[PDB]
């Protein structure tokens, strides 16, 4: 499922803003 | 509405022209616990000695700011935050600086980030998501009318208060601009196509981000996700979106008009402006004046045991705040 693929991804935690 | 906003703009303009400065000092506070971190700063729970009140203090290392080239952005953050006044916007109480850091003392929103509750529960039912969404719609209406663009909408920047209402924080990318701007900034999952494509954009990006927010709240995961940002950007640009079986027809229709890659067709960026969104069927049961007045009964109220309770926030590694004996970047932050 899409949910299962998300939960297994590396971006399920807090997401910081883009800094260069 | 047309009447109200016009009067709030006058208030904003006076403070925008002559900003408040040095309204407190580090020694007036007892530093307690770190509430959160980000790419730029750290936010600490502090207690004001004279009054006994708790606040959330954002600490910015001046040197780190320059290294990351956020000088202009940081100045915008403070200038804009001290000038705004809205029910769903965190309030800036004091601001000051010392040899090494920049400080912004805000009202403490004890309910925690919407992010944590969203992840724990899995997802919000439509009526629950609508409740939060309605507040953001009004917030963007207020912000845009002042020529402001938010640029960093995400559950991590949204706090739940004691009454269960939203408090928008982090104005790190907020900017006052009439016309277009080009900075590539925001959070991967919430970037509008036009930002990634480097073509110059306007307030319409905030409306796209609302689309992503509503989608994430209702589904429990963002519309575009992957392991690396670059992979995400590819998905965002394609524009292909898939909806979960449980999404109602109204919701799907609203999202298709917000997650519209074409600016000439994106809701919020048309002739009727914000009205296209407010008058959409998904919001048919929403009493806009009632939300603004906080008269609506929130679908979720976080547990809160006394002031100073941080049980709704994760734990972070504490770090000593250091203040050099020499002034750092004095000229760069003169107006702060
Ligand atoms: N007024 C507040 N009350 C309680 N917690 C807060 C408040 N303001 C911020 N926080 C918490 O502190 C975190 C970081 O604050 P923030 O202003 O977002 O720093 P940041 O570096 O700009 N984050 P980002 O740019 O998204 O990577 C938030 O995500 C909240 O968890
Ligand atoms: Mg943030
Ligand atoms: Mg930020």
């Amino acid at each position: 499922t899409t949910y299962a693929d998300f939960i297994a991804s590396g971006r399920t935690g807090r997401r910081n803003a883009i800094h260069d | 509405v047309k009447e109200f906003l016009a009067k709030a703009k006058e208030d904003f303009l006076k403070k925008w022209e002559t900003p408040s400065q040095n309204t407190a000092q580090l020694d007036q506070f007892d530093r307690i616990k770190t509430l959160g971190t980000g790419s730029f700063g750290r936010v600490m729970l502090v207690k004001h000695k004279e009054s006994g009140n708790h606040y959330a203090m954002k600490i910015l290392d001046k040197q780190k700011v320059v290294k990351l080239k956020q000088i202009e952005h940081t100045l915008n953050e403070k200038r804009i935050l001290q000038a705004v006044n809205f029910p769903f916007l965190v309030k800036l109480e004091f601001s000051f600086k010392d040899n090494s850091n920049l400080y912004m003392v805000m009202e403490y929103v004890a309910g925690g980030e919407m992010f944590s509750h969203l992840r724990r529960i899995g997802r919000f039912s439509e009526p629950h998501a609508r409740f939060y969404a309605a507040q953001i719609v009004l917030t963007f209406e207020y912000l845009h009318s002042l020529d402001l663009i938010y640029r960093d909408l995400k559950p991590e920047n949204l706090l739940i208060d004691q009454q269960g209402y939203i408090q928008v924080t982090d104005f790190g990318f907020a900017k006052r601009v009439k016309g277009r701007t080009w900075t590539l900034c925001g959070t991967p999952e919430y970037l509008a196509p036009e930002i990634i494509l480097s073509k110059g954009y306007n307030k319409a990006v905030d409306w796209w981000a609302l689309g992503v927010l509503i989608y994430e709240m209702a589904a429990g995961y963002p519309p575009f996700f992957a392991d690396q940002p670059i992979q995400i950007y590819e998905k965002i640009v394609s524009g292909k979106v898939r909806f979960p079986s449980h999404f109602s027809s109204d919701l799907k229709d609203l999202l298709r008009n917000l997650l519209q890659v074409d600016l000439t067709k994106r809701f919020g960026n048309l002739k009727n402006g914000v009205n296209d969104i407010k008058n959409h069927k998904w919001f048919a049961t929403t009493d806009w004046i009632a939300i603004y007045q906080r008269k609506v009964e929130a679908p979720f109220i976080p547990k809160f045991k006394g002031p100073g309770d941080t049980s709704n926030f994760d734990d972070y590694e504490e770090e000593e705040i250091r203040v050099s004996i020499n002034e750092k970047c004095g000229k760069e932050f003169t107006e702060f």
